[PDB]
C-alpha cells in the first residue's frame, strides 16, 4: 500500500470523524427558496494499529463524488488525517436560519429597516459566530440601530450594517431595527436593495447526514472494534446565505 | 464539538 506504512502501533487506538458542510441559500423576500444546496466533506483523523479495514456507515442523504462503494464505504485509511469523501446535496436541506426583512421608505430622507432572524433547529443546539449583514445605500449619511441581542455597527466603508451574535439556541427569535439616514441623491437613481446575508456555524450537518458507524477490523492484531475509541463532530457553516429584501 | 460515536 502506497498510502500506509507497515508497522503502525498505538496503545490508544482512536479515531475522529469530521462532517464539514457549507449550506448555500438564496431566498425571496416572502420566504420562497429560490436555490439551496450543501457541499460537504468527511475528514477522518485515525490512530489505528496495523492495517485496519474500516467501514463507514451513514444514512443516504448524499450524492458522493481510493475506496470501494456499497450508505456504506469500505477502505483501509492512511494514518493520521485525510479526506474520506466529498459530497453535494440539493434535497431536504435544513436551513438553520430564516431571515425576515422589512423595509419602509420615509420620504427621501429615512430608511426604516427591521430584520428578524429565527433559528430552525433543536433548542439544545447552539449556533455560533452569527453575523447578519444589511446593505445600506451609498447616499447614507448615518445609521441608528437598536438590537437587544448581540452588537451591530454601521461600517460606512463597507456600506453595510454588521450585526454580530456570539450564541443563539435553536427555536429562538431575534431582531434588529435600523434607521438609515439618507443624503439627497440624483432622483432617477433608484435603490436596488441587495440581499441581507448571513454567516453562522451550527453543530449539525445541514444536509441531514448522520454517521451511523465506523467499524474497524484488523485481522492480524489483537484489538477489535469495541476497543477503538471513536469520536464524531459536525461543523455546518454558511456559504452564500442570502435573503432578498 | 467531538461527541462519542454511538
Ligand atoms: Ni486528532
Ligand atoms: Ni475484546
Amino acid at each position: 500500500i502506497g498510502w500506509r506504512r507497515e508497522g503502525i502501533k498505538y496503545r490508544r487506538n482512536e479515531l475522529f470523524l469530521d462532517v464539514l458542510e457549507s449550506v448555500n441559500l438564496l431566498m425571496s423576500p416572502q420566504g420562497q427558496v429560490l436555490s439551496a444546496h450543501v457541499s460537504g466533506r468527511v475528514v477522518m483523523k485515525s490512530y489505528l494499529s496495523g492495517m485496519p479495514e474500516c467501514k463507514f456507515g451513514m444514512n443516504d442523504k448524499i450524492v458522493i463524488e481510493x475506496x470501494x462503494x456499497x450508505r456504506s464505504i469500505s477502505f483501509i485509511p492512511p494514518d493520521g488525517e485525510f479526506e474520506l469523501m466529498r459530497y453535494r446535496t440539493t434535497k431536504d436541506i435544513i436551513l438553520p436560519f430564516r431571515v425576515i426583512p422589512l423595509v419602509r421608505e420615509v420620504g427621501r430622507t429615512k430608511l426604516e429597516v427591521k430584520v428578524v432572524i429565527k433559528s430552525n433547529f433543536k433548542p439544545s443546539l447552539l449556533a455560533q459566530k452569527i453575523e447578519v449583514r444589511i446593505p445600506t445605500p451609498l447616499n447614507t449619511s448615518g445609521v441608528q440601530v437598536i438590537c437587544m441581542k448581540g452588537k451591530a455597527k454601521y461600517k460606512a466603508s463597507e456600506n453595510a450594517i454588521v450585526w454580530k451574535i456570539k450564541r443563539m439556541a435553536g427555536m429562538k427569535e431575534s431582531q434588529i431595527s435600523a434607521e438609515i439616514e439618507l443624503l439627497p441623491t440624483n432622483d432617477k437613481k433608484k435603490w436596488a436593495r441587495p440581499p441581507i446575508s448571513m454567516n453562522f456555524e451550527v453543530p449539525f450537518a445541514p444536509s441531514g447526514l448522520k454517521v451511523r458507524y465506523l467499524k474497524v477490523f484488523e485481522p492480524k492484531l489483537n484489538y477489535s472494534d469495541h476497543d477503538v475509541i471513536k469520536w464524531v463532530r459536525y461543523i455546518g457553516r454558511s456559504g452564500i446565505y442570502e435573503t432578498r429584501c | 464539538g467531538y461527541m462519542p460515536m454511538s
